[PDB]
């Protein structure tokens, strides 16, 4: 029926900041809007119900406003336990959730430490080769990794994962894996990982040569 | 004291059906609605529907309407969510939650959630490969070709917790998962210290210890 749009998708903030999150409804949904906090590995926690009402046991720094089509969830001063994803929910007819706004911790830029791992000899026994590229402790999250085999750009044949913000330094880490058959792997000499990141003046390349 | 205990993690073949149970306790069963909400990996919260355990009245999201049936058993104060024609996109954690409706409208209490994984892959313990070290040195463990989730990796039992990153797993084209766990250590240690990853795949009763050498 009625769509819900949340803004922004991603937000960065420091402890004690004031953060504002927005939910826009495609039609008037009046009062019927709730706000949730959701951290990874747990069920959602209800913060605000009926657009403006504070749920019992929720700290006062949380508050909601709006009616009709436009809703705001603000946190007056962000406390370190407040870094989570936030959802709005229509509580009318279909109880549709919004997309979620992820509230992450702001910090100074940090360049990734870059590492390349050739396949191990025991993995090659299996007839598979996996080259792993590690991007360690970087901020902000946005980064770009490129695999180049014999200086030829690779696309669509690697997998990657990113950690959540570290609990102590608030940086991210990323691992990328290029996987080939032992046959293919033995057909090439040079395996390279190119990384561009705003903490880097120019792109960084780590690489190795199979026979060496 | 309030409790919504959900059925344990389940793996189902594509095209099959799943029936997740929600046993409620610690409050009067007929006085609250039960909601079902799911979260597929990398997606946001998705509301599926409601049920009134007083009458058995249901209200579904249109998106799940023909595949999802919710029922209750009042004698056992238990709610059920049945989903048919499961596809890999139905792989998610499924929550049930207790909710008041009408004069006030909110979901106030939540279950622990149930992982349903939808795949044709057979259970399989991981192959563990070393990520050999090449002022600080990184080394690690490539944990390849296991099913299902999850795997735990620790270092040195675990004397080493610092600077460790265990990456979220990826689903490979094979239908098996794969991840890396990396740690940074002093380059000076590579002559003295032996580094072991302790990989534990509980779902297959598999434990692997791989020494990572320079």
């Amino acid at each position: 029926d009625i769509r819900l749009t949340q803004s922004p998708s991603s937000l960065s903030a420091s402890v004690g900041d004031r953060v504002t999150i927005t939910c826009r409804a495609s039609q008037s949904i009046s009062n019927y809007l709730n706000w949730y906090q959701k951290k990874p590995g747990q069920a959602p926690k209800l913060l605000i119900y009926a657009a403006t009402s504070l749920q019992s046991g929720v700290p006062s720094r949380f508050s909601g406003s709006g009616s009709g089509t436009d809703f705001t969830l603000t946190i007056s001063s962000v406390q370190p336990e407040d870094f989570a994803t936030y959802y709005c929910q229509k509580t009318l007819r279909t109880w549709t959730f919004g997309q979620g706004t992820k509230v992450e911790i702001k910090r100074t830029a940090a360049a990734p430490s870059v590492f390349i791992f050739p396949p191990s000899d025991e993995q090659l026994k299996s007839g598979t080769a996996s080259v792993v590229c590690l991007l360690n402790n970087f901020y902000p999250r946005e980064a770009k990794v490129q695999w180049k085999v014999d200086n030829a750009l690779q696309s669509g044949n690697s997998q990657e994962s990113v950690t959540e913000q570290d609990s102590k330094d608030s940086t991210y880490s990323l691992s990328s894996t290029l996987t080939l058959s032992k046959a293919d792997y033995e057909k090439h000499k040079v395996y390279a990982c190119e990384v561009t990141h705003q903490g880097l003046s120019s792109p960084v390349t780590k690489s190795f040569n199979r026979g060496e | 004291e309030f409790q919504l205990v959900e059925s344990g993690a389940e793996v189902k073949k594509p095209g099959a059906s799943v029936k997740v149970s929600c046993k409620a306790s610690g409050y009067s069963f007929t006085s609250y609605y039960v909601h079902w909400v799911r979260e597929a990996p990398g997606e946001g919260l998705e509301w599926m529907g409601m049920i009134n355990p007083s009458d058995g009245s249901t209200y579904y999201a249109q998106r799940f309407q023909p595949r999802v049936t919710m029922t209750r058993d009042t004698s056992t104060t238990t709610v059920f969510m049945e989903m048919s024609g499961l596809r890999s996109e139905d792989t998610a954690v499924y929550y049930c939650a207790r909710g008041v409706v009408g004069a006030t409208n909110e979901i106030d209490f939540w279950g622990q959630g149930t992982t349903v994984t939808v795949s044709s892959a057979s259970f399989k313990g991981p192959s563990v490969f070393p990520l050999a070290p090449s002022g600080t040195a990184a080394l690690g463990c490539l944990v390849k070709d296991y099913f299902p989730e999850p795997v735990t990796v620790s270092w040195n039992s675990g004397a080493l917790t610092s600077g460790v990153h265990t990456f979220p797993a990826v689903l490979q084209s094979s239908g098996l998962y794969s991840l890396s766990s990396v740690v940074t250590v002093p380059s000076s240690s590579l002559g003295t210290q032996t580094y072991i990853c302790n990989v534990n795949h509980k779902p297959s009763n598999t434990k692997v210890d791989k020494k990572v050498e320079p």
